[PDB]
RNA sequence: GAAGAUGAUCAGAUACCGUCGUAGUCUUAACCAUAAACUAUGCCGACUAGGGAUCGGUUGUUGUUCUUUUAUUGACGCAAUCGGCACCUUACGAGAAAUCAAAGUCUUUGGGUUCUGGGGGGAGUAUGGUCGCAAGGCUGAAACUUAAAGGAAUUGACGGAAG
């Protein structure tokens, strides 16, 4: 390539492309609200956690740390804030 | 000048590979440098597996192999001609020569 | 960077560093150390007046086959005895 | 060994390049073409010269000659290898009346201007 | 002659110029 | 900028989509990716063929300007592109190379076969390096019909087809001789059928 | 280390134009190379430069296109008198007809033909033709 | 290049190229000149009517010649929605 | 008796092409040198070096003699000739021949004030060939040729007058220092300067506005 | 298995080959500070070309195999990335060349910085100093002598090298 458009580049082959090598760096990481089987208490919890959080109103850990993502317990459901 | 890229050797990201003796002389040679051949022949020769299988006691016997990996130093090699000479482009081709 | 000090205030490291390595200079260091004045026969001067002692022929070097008629000479002021050829044809006579 | 020589192989070559037409398959008539058509000093380097030039006929004659060009063998090539199969075999008729083109192509197909049937096939190899 | 052997043989000439010099 | 009868025929996308010209090589080079259209989860790659089409108008075009059509020199090692070329040579009036390639027929002025065109068209880049490799002596311009592995050095209009099959190089010839010959005025126009047909031009086997 | 924003700067615009590239991206931003690039649009030297905004340093998009020969820097930037250019310039432009040797003076930065017209002087900050 | 005068002394004023806009060497043997034709509404080729375009030796080795036409033929309408900017 | 085997070389036996420079406009080859012959017809050449050069056989010495030539038109057209050859006459002799066939043009440019005709190069320009590196600088009006005496004869066939050179590695071996110097005075149409930076539309090759003429 | 002794071979072998064999090889407390300690390529930083593999981590997706019957299994597969050890092609570029993705961005000569060299010897010798139990390490000349020594490649010649 001896032209590009390197101020709009298109964005399939930014999501495929590190994040600080991108145009303007920017978290992959994003907040989840947890819904734990016990009961409905909204829950905040980082995507990459590494500390096994629980809910507050059960004592049931919502997420075990990992080296990357933190892996839910089953019976545990998401939603993207 | 220099004859060779990889110096003779497999060693990169190395410092020190542990030493090995050719099977021929006893020659004490780098593990990555040694020239290596596996080795699965036949107990006996072709010729006498008629006389082996007649002889048998038991119906339908398998003969075991003889299994040996062969480490030989350059001279032991060259000399056995285990490798030989190459040109100084062919010296760069390392996929196995076409025999079996 | 080409190995060699380019900040503005490196002026000290540069005059240093070839102040030293002048003396890898053969001319350089044959002035400052004055051989020529301690041990060239000489002392270090152009031309230089002796007593001959006698008269010597040299064998020449290979390839060639002769031999060079030069003098051995005493220097008068600083003691030290000398070869010195004589460039002519026919006046090994003319000196005694 | 009766291994032809260059000096006899590209002189007799030359002779059917010039005069295919009044050559034939036999030596003897060759044998005294050769001897009005070039001038050769000896009736042995002759009869070598015309001994090749007919044994390429022959080879001309059971099909095309690497290495020589008369102004006929080509000409004859040319309204030859004119052959064309009624059916195009490249038209939608040997199939059912539709392309089989892959599952994934067939977004090709909508991606431009164009509404063809299409039978999806799912290879996934 | 080979180096290796050059620089054995000063040595081992090296030590005779060390051991002289002891006897003053 | 060009009239809307050039963009591509329903009945050429199918002759086009028929002999497989959109499958590409399964390695694909840096400067061949803008020809890709999309991957096959079996690992062979969709050329655009709405690309292709419209570089066969745009070579088409170049040949045209080139005034002498013994100025068009055309070469194939393949014995796919072996007959498409002879005919091609002889629909358009261009120069064929048929078979090997002699070095220095290019270059060296004594050669039996010494052309100087002003064009040259290759059917493989990577099977016909000896006439691109000379074109690159003598300033001559060179259109070559380039899968996704086909080395893209000296060549300047890169026409996206199948170069490892039977139909579809000889389709490729077909199209492009159809679209010389309309600008230069021989076809009478751009919706009459003709005379030659897609089984011409494709290589037959010595079995008949 | 990164010691000098400029030097990389110049040094990604040369390994693009020698290239055949019309873009490069310069990273990281400052006004020293703001104004520098500055310098070579009005002497035609490049076209548009993008400044992109991602709250740290930045980041340029420079347009290119082939007029330029070659730009660089001085190390260090060292102390220019008016009596000094005209020897920098001659061993470092190719003519005297065109190519600028940039200064930066209590002035702004700016060119040596400029420099000499409002006659003040300062620091060699680099060269461009 | 002119004089005092103001008559342009400079002879053999080069070509640039299309792409990269260096100046084509005298011996640059590696370069080419495309020549595209003209076409007429009625779909036929203009006799003596060519859009013309200079390459450089240097790009065509890179194998960038084959782009650079595509982005050239794109903006002088030879072409449609074949080359992108956006990469 | 001069009958051309290329299509520019029928082109030059007609008044079809006249100036070498349109030869120079579209970078066309040239193969045989009767082409320039009837361009440009004050052409002076010179002998800079003859050499010997030994291949060791099975019996001995198969010397052949090498000539290093130069041609040029003290108006801005020079070429280099450098061909081996088992006489020295056949080895001059070939060599003023491929001597032709390399000509180019070089730019002569302007050293300070553009008055008068231009005398110097327009700009710095440096070739190398082995290790013999060549930089021609620009030169007053008032400087000769400041140059050794082998890239002095070469500058001087060029038509410039006025140029400062600087010679860096085994000078000693004239085939490099030539061909060195005549890569740098070859660069003088490689600089990109301001003056041709105004954009011109490109002529059609005069093998195309004569295809009918050269078709055979 | 240095040393040593011994049996061969040889004109001679206190060498190569064979048989023993003392220090040493190992370990604990300390010394020693040298290697073709080599990638013969200082370190930090930015840019310049394509490609396939591979290790670790991470991120999304399977006609796969499997826990267990399946998921939260694992392995495998396909894609991305960061980091590494590297490999293949080309030479825009460099080089005396061999060759080099750095040995490139070096007469169009300047990112920062440390160290070393100035023809071959004499010579890493002498002397002084310093460290070490010593063996030695580090620093380190001069007289005198010499027109060459050397690097890469080519042709030939030769080889108790292969085909
Ligand atoms: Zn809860
Ligand atoms: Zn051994």
């Amino acid at each position: 390539v001896l032209v590009q458009d390197l101020l709009h580049p298109s964005p399939a082959t930014e999501a495929k492309q590190h994040k600080l090598k991108t145009l303007v760096q920017q978290p992959r990481s994003f907040f989840m609200d947890v819904k734990c089987q016990g009961c409905l208490n909204i829950t905040t919890v980082f995507s990459h956690a590494q500390t096994a959080v629980t809910c507050d109103s059960c004592s049931t850990v919502l997420c075990t740390p990992t080296g990357g993502k933190a892996k839910l317990t089953e019976g545990c459901s998401f939603r993207r804030k | 000048p220099k004859k060779r890229a990889s110096n003779g050797r497999n060693k990169k990201g190395r410092g020190h590979v542990k030493p090995v003796r050719c099977l021929n002389c006893a020659r004490c040679v780098p593990k990555d440098k040694a020239i290596k051949r596996v080795t699965i022949r036949n107990m006996v020769e072709a010729a006498a597996v008629r006389d082996l299988s007649e002889a048998s006691v038991y119906a339908e016997y398998a003969l075991p192999k003889l299994y040996n990996k062969l480490h030989y130093c350059v001279s032991c090699a060259i000399h056995a001609r285990i490798v030989r000479v190459r040109s100084r482009t062919d010296r760069k081709i390392r996929t196995p020569p076409q025999r079996k | 960077g080409k190995g060699k000090p380019r900040g503005l205030n490196s002026a000290r490291k540069l005059r240093v560093h070839r102040r030293n390595n002048r003396w890898a200079d053969q001319a350089y260091k044959a002035r400052l150390l004055g051989t020529a004045f301690k041990s060239s026969p000489f002392g270090g001067s152009s031309h230089a007046k002796g007593i001959v002692l006698e008269k010597i022929g040299i064998e020449s070097k290979q390839p060639n086959s002769a031999i060079r008629k030069c003098v051995r000479v005493q220097l008068i002021k600083n003691g030290k005895k000398v070869t010195a050829f004589v460039p002519n044809d026919g006046c090994l006579n003319f000196v005694d | 060994g009766r291994v032809r020589t260059k000096t006899v192989k590209r002189a007799s070559k030359v002779l059917i390049e010039r005069f295919y037409p009044k050559l034939t398959l036999d030596f003897e008539t060759n044998k005294r073409l050769t001897s009005e058509i070039a001038v050769i000093q000896s009736k042995r380097l002759r009869n070598k010269i015309a001994g090749y030039t007919t044994h390429l006929m022959k080879r001309i004659q059971k099909g095309p000659v690497r290495g020589i060009s008369f102004k006929l063998q080509e000409e004859e090539r040319e309204r030859k290898d004119q052959y064309v199969p009624e059916v195009s075999a490249l038209d939608l008729s040997h199939t059912n009346g539709q392309l089989e083109i892959d599952a994934d192509t067939a977004d090709l197909v909508k991606s431009l201007g164009f509404k063809i049937p299409v039978q999806t096939v799912s290879i996934s190899a | 002659m080979r180096d290796k052997w050059r620089k054995k043989r000063v040595r081992r000439l090296k030590r005779k110029r060390r051991k002289v010099r002891a006897r003053s | 900028s060009l009239p809307a009868s050039f963009d591509l025929t329903p009945e050429d996308a199918k002759l086009l989509l028929a002999a497989n010209v959109h499958l590409g090589a399964k390695n694909v080079q840096v400067h061949n990716k803008p020809y890709v259209y999309k991957t096959r989860p079996d690992g062979m790659n969709i050329i655009n063929i709405g690309k292709t089409w419209e570089k066969i108008v745009l070579a088409a075009r170049i040949i045209a300007a080139v005034p002498n059509a013994s100025d068009v020199a055309v070469c194939s090692s393949r014995t796919f592109g072996q007959r498409a070329v002879l005919k091609f040579a002889a629909h358009t009036g261009a120069t064929a190379i048929a078979g090997r390639f002699t070095p220095g027929n290019f270059t060296n002025y004594i050669t039996r076969s010494f052309k100087e065109p002003r064009l040259v068209v290759v059917t493989d880049p990577r099977t016909d390096a000896q006439a691109i490799k000379e074109s690159s002596y003598v300033n001559i311009p060179v259109i070559a019909l380039t899968d996704m592995d086909s080395p893209s050095e000296y060549v300047d209009v890169a026409i996206p087809c199948n170069n490892k099959g039977k139909h579809s190089i000889g389709l490729i010839w077909w199209l492009l001789a159809r679209e010389v010959l309309r600008l230069r005025g021989i076809i009478p126009d751009r919706t009459t059928e003709w005379s030659v047909m897609p089984d011409l031009y494709f290589y037959r086997d010595p079995e008949e | 280390t990164r010691t000098s924003v400029l030097a990389d700067a110049l040094n990604a615009i040369n390994n693009a134009e020698k290239t055949g590239k019309r873009q490069v991206l310069i990273r990281p931003s400052s006004k020293v190379i703001i104004k520098f690039l500055t310098v070579m649009q009005k002497h035609g030297y490049i076209g548009e430069f993008e400044y992109i905004d991602d709250h740290r340093s930045g980041k340029i998009v420079v347009q290119l296109n082939g007029r330029l020969n070659k730009c660089g820097v001085i190390q260090p930037r060292f102390n220019v008198k008016i009596n000094d250019i005209e020897r920098w310039t001659d061993n470092l432009l190719p003519a005297r007809q065109f190519g600028y040797v940039i200064l930066t003076t209590s002035a702004g930065i700016m060119d040596h033909e400029e420099a000499r017209r409002k006659h003040v002087s300062g620091k060699i900050l680099g060269f461009v033709y | 290049m002119e004089n005092d005068k103001g008559q342009l002394v400079e002879l053999y004023v080069p070509r640039k190229c299309s792409a990269t806009n260096r100046i084509i060497k005298a011996k640059d043997h590696a370069s080419v000149q495309i020549s595209i034709a003209k076409v007429d509404e009625d779909g036929r080729a203009i006799a003596g009517e060519n859009i013309t375009y200079a390459l450089s030796g240097y790009v065509r080795g890179r194998g960038e010649a084959d782009d650079s036409l595509n982005r050239l033929a794109q903006q002088d309408g030879l072409l449609k929605n074949v080359w992108s900017y956006s990469r | 008796g001069w009958t051309p085997v290329t299509k520019l070389g029928r082109l030059v036996k007609a008044g079809k092409i006249t100036s070498v420079e349109q030869i120079y406009l579209h970078s066309l080859p040239v193969k045989e040198y009767q082409i320039i012959d009837l361009l440009l017809p004050d052409l002076k050449d010179d002998v800079m070096k003859i050499r010997s050069v030994q291949k060791q056989t099975r019996a001995g010495q198969r010397t052949r003699m090498k000539a290093v030539v130069v041609i040029g038109d003290s108006n801005g057209h020079v070429g280099l000739g450098i061909k081996t050859a088992k006489e020295v006459a056949s080895a001059i002799k070939a060599a003023i021949v491929i001597a032709k066939l390399s000509i180019i043009p070089i730019r002569r440019g302007y050293w300070g004030s553009n008055l008068g005709q231009p005398h110097s190069l327009p700009c710095k320009v440096t070739g190398k060939c082995g290790s013999v590196a060549v930089r021609l600088i620009p030169a007053p009006r008032g400087k000769g040729i400041v140059a050794s005496p082998v890239v002095k004869r070469l500058m001087q066939l060029a038509g410039v007058e006025d140029v400062y050179t600087s010679s860096s590695g085994s000078t000693r071996t004239t085939e490099n220092t030539l061909k060195a110097a005549f890569a740098a005075i070859g660069n003088t149409y490689s600089f990109l300067t301001p003056n041709l930076w105004a954009e011109t539309p490109l002529a059609a090759s005069p093998l195309e506005v004569y295809a009918e003429e050269a078709a055979a």
